[PDB]
RNA sequence: GGCACCACCAGGCGUGGAGCCUGCGGCUUAAUUUGACUCAACACGGGGAAACUUACCAGGUCCAGACAUAGCAAGGAUUGACAGACUGAGAGCUCUUUCUUGAUUCUAUGGGUGGUGGUGCAUGGCCGUUCUUAGUUGGUUAAUUCCGUUAACGAACGAGACCUCAGCCUGCUAACUAGCUAUGCGGAGCCAUCCCUCCGCAGCUAGCUUCUUAGAGGGACUAUCGCCGUUUAGGCGACGGAAGUUUGAGGCAAUAACAGGUCUGUGAUGCCCUUAGAUGUUCUGGGCCGCACGCGCGCUACACUGAUGUAUUCAACGAGUAUAUAGCCUUGGCCGACAGGCCCGGGUAAUCUUGGGAAAUUUCAUCGUGAUGGGGAUAGAUCAUUGCAAUUGUUGGUCUUCAACGAGGAAUGCCUAGUAAGCGCGAGUCAUCAGCUCGCGUUGACUACGUCCCUGCC
């Protein structure tokens, strides 16, 4: 049985379970509001997503 | 007419939302329907603050992104027919109109 | 089924940001300028702005229907709940994404950069921009990288009017020696009708009626 | 050394090595039980080992 | 790779039915959202049908998007035994 | 010659001394992955790592090697597997065994593919820095800001203008997801009732918008006065005014650079390396935490302007669910000393959590100058919760243990008003963990209104 020892560790939680929705990197991930973007990717797409810098 | 209608309007922009609200309350006041509104809910300020550097070098400088959600509530007393006949004009993009029938 | 008003506006923003990315990668050589999402009650109409509006449509509209069905299944719309249109970008010269892609293909072919950037500048200024600027950064000729600016006209850089008057794009050329960067900043003119450019005049601009 | 990989044991014509249609006449004469499992058909032979009746398609087994 | 005939005909029927396919980069989804085949087999078979020009592939935001080509509408109608 | 609390002056609070937290170096290690080293590395990579992350170490798997070519092959290319052995393993991983499976594969060459592999001294983008400086004769200004001098005049970028938040509006617009006021009823008091006082409930026919919200506008311009000033540009003082320090604070932010950082954000990337006994991927376990030592950011203190135990009552910013028996924020009831548990529910939200029942503070009492009821490090026993898993203590409790530290050498940091400092709250990270950051409000000063002495820049 190789299928029960392949990806057999639980991915219920942890940083290695959530990924950037734009790149799949798991570091600097902004989970707030359900964005699911990494810091760098959100900083690039923020204007498209609708976040405006006023201050 | 008979029932009680709450139209919730949300948007990310104030001018489009306010002019849509003005259209709705003007149409309501032309068909002689009593209108309670527009009632402005407290503005929601969605805020994201992140390090601008794509790495960990330099002065740790922070950009604060904001999304402002503006909510408007209009309360008419009428039947569904006039409500969907009013909320059928060109609703501008970004404005989320939502009609709910109360008792 | 109940989604917050916060989660919903963040979801619309993320959907817009993802659609435009997949259209940018898909309708690349069709002159894709931008997408205008429009959620009508019956369907979420999606307008595509491009320059080759016969290349995105496809043979008898095959490509546009393929994209419409891909968007419907991928984003989980109700069937017939999304309809992708394809309009014409009115003034290609006044669009920094159109010119960025035009300069991308004008360099993927092999044309000299100093001759294509000035051509882009020429076309933009004949189109009517108050000022235009092009930056080319990378391994242009030698191994060391350098940045060549191509500026002509009047261009503002600071303050709020920048995010009303400056139409800008940033595109890469994937060349044999590496990646070449293209920053195109087009400064628009004040349009009273609000079509060619901003409707609000620049704050410092003062007009005195003649007696 | 490098752990070698399991290679499929190759027996020439095991179907011929299965039924016993001989002595003229007409006797198919299976020589290995056909697994009872319904999905497993009647041509599904349950191998017999030094002490077990094992069906290859599934796992039904019988020791003695 | 080793993909049963059932699964292969399964992904090849859907592709000919719609002319398009999509998937997320997830090699352990265990079930494609539409086809009753896991995402790995769909992704690998779509990569094969693409090295053969039988489709066009665009990758964006961790998702694959495949589009059947004119050669694909020929090879699928030959493979699926029916028009 | 100027300018600037990332300079000083006058000071405030500090750091540097102590314990601990955390980052860096060194040492140790199987590995203790690694980038970054004056400002401009060092609670930085949003880097608070039990597993994953993870790049490191010890092992085990798997192919997720398209495609093309040539072979092997329905007399089977190939695939899966019961039992036992093997194995850390219920990995048929391998082996014994013998079924099963059917052209999907397999073998060899090319060609691919993946890589948190190298190269940021090949690059893109981005970001940091020079420098948010003011730049691209003289006076004045925050300012290449104006005035003024003049072979320059007239412009442009930058600065300011602009944008956002905050400050004012008893004017306007409007509120059953906000209130006020009145009325009615009810409760309590007083003594009954009445009145008065404090409460609760109700009324989309009780009015209304002061308070709350959020739109539109208005509002300050140094406007007026004196003085100074070339009597200019401007400065000081004064009335009025919500506001007189371009009102406060931000956001944006020129030219030209740096071999600045990032290939470990990117399905951005050239080149190189590797590619099936893999630097791919996955699983198990360990490490990233290791401890003679050095350094940086911090937290807790050294106490009576306090600690402790009562009493008491004032915020703001924000956040919140897939309803599956139920997921997130949790109200209320019950059990429990706590920790926590159980049971009914509300809320996708100005509606429920939340009028956010924050602390410092205030009040009374105890302690009584004693390392003491200051301090709480370290440590023992034990009970709960998160989790698949808590040991190298996740955390939270209970009892016990009760270290240094009595204000910190040479040095050096930040700061000019709702500021410093004190105090707490929220968010991000997050199953659990905040001594960290990013915000918020509460309490609320001293000192100066200058200078080039030092440091740096022009
Ligand atoms: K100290
Ligand atoms: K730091
Ligand atoms: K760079
Ligand atoms: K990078
Ligand atoms: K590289
Ligand atoms: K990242
Ligand atoms: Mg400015
Ligand atoms: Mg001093
Ligand atoms: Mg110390
Ligand atoms: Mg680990
Ligand atoms: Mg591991
Ligand atoms: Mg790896
Ligand atoms: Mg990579
Ligand atoms: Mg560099
Ligand atoms: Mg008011
Ligand atoms: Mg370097
Ligand atoms: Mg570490
Ligand atoms: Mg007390
Ligand atoms: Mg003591
Ligand atoms: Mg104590
Ligand atoms: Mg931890
Ligand atoms: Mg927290
Ligand atoms: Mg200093
Ligand atoms: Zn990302
Ligand atoms: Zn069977």
């Amino acid at each position: 049985g190789h299928s029960n020892v392949w990806n057999s560790h639980p991915k219920n939680y942890g940083a290695g379970s959530r990924v950037c929705r734009v790149c799949g990197n798991s570091h600097g991930l902004i989970r707030k509001y359900g964005l699911m973007c990494c810091r760098q990717c959100f900083r690039s797409d923020a204007k498209d997503i609708g976040f405006i810098k006023y201050r | 007419v008979q029932h009680r209608i709450r139209i919730t309007l949300s948007s990310k922009s104030v001018k489009n939302l306010e002019k849509v609200c003005s259209d709705l309350v003007k149409g309501a006041k032309e068909k002689q329907l009593k209108v309670k509104g527009p009632v402005r809910m407290p503005t929601k300020v969605l805020n994201i603050t992140t390090r601008k550097s794509p790495c960990g070098e330099g002065t740790n400088t922070w950009d604060r992104f904001e999304m402002r959600v503006h909510k408007r509530v209009i309360d008419l007393v009428s039947s569904p027919d006039v409500v969907k006949q009013i909320t059928s004009i060109t609703i501008e993009p970004g404005v989320e109109v939502e009609v709910t029938i109360s008792d | 089924t109940q989604i917050s008003k916060k989660k919903k506006f963040v979801s619309d923003g993320v959907f817009y940001a993802e659609l435009n990315e997949m259209l940018t990668r898909e309708l690349a050589e069709d002159g894709y300028s931008g997408v205008e999402v429009r959620v009508t009650p019956m369907r979420t109409e999606i307008i595509i702005r491009a320059t080759r509006t016969q290349n995105v449509l496809g043979e008898k509209g095959r490509r546009i229907r393929e994209l419409t069905s891909v968007v419907q299944k991928r984003f989980n719309f109700p069937e017939n709940g999304v309809e992708l249109y394809a309009e014409k970008v009115v003034n290609r010269g006044l669009c920094a994404i159109a010119q960025a892609e035009s300069l991308r293909y004008k360099l993927l072919g092999g044309l000299a950069v100093r001759r294509a950037c000035y051509g882009v500048l020429r076309f933009v200024m004949e189109s009517g921009a108050k000022g235009c600027e092009v930056i080319v950064s990378g391994k242009l000729r030698a191994q060391r990288a350098k940045s060549m600016k191509f500026k002509d006209g009047y261009m503002i850089s600071s303050g709020q009017p920048v995010n009303e008057y400056i139409d800008a794009a940033v595109r890469h050329v994937l060349l044999r020696q590496g990646v070449l960067g293209i920053k195109v900043k087009i400064m628009l003119d004040w349009d009273p009708k609000g079509k060619l450019g901003p409707t609000t005049p620049l704050p410092d601009l003062v007009t005195i009626h003649p007696p | 050394p490098k752990k070698q990989k399991h290679k499929h044991k190759k027996v020439k014509l095991a179907v011929l090595q299965f039924y016993k249609v001989d002595d003229a006449t007409g006797k198919v004469t299976r020589l290995r039980k056909e697994c009872p499992n319904a999905d497993c058909g009647a041509g599904t032979f349950m191998a017999n080992h030094f002490d077990r009746h094992y069906c290859g398609k599934c796992g039904l087994t019988y020791v003695y | 790779m080793i993909i049963s005939k059932k699964n292969r005909n399964e992904i090849c029927k859907y592709l000919f039915q719609e002319g398009v396919l999509y998937a997320k980069k997830d090699y352990n989804l265990a079930k494609h959202p539409q086809i009753d085949v896991p995402n790995l087999q769909v992704i690998k078979l779509m990569q094969s049908f693409k090295s053969k020009e039988y489709v066009r592939e665009t990758f964006s935001w961790q998702h694959y998007y495949w589009y059947l080509t004119n050669d694909g509408i020929e090879f699928l109608r030959n493979f699926l035994n029916l028009p």
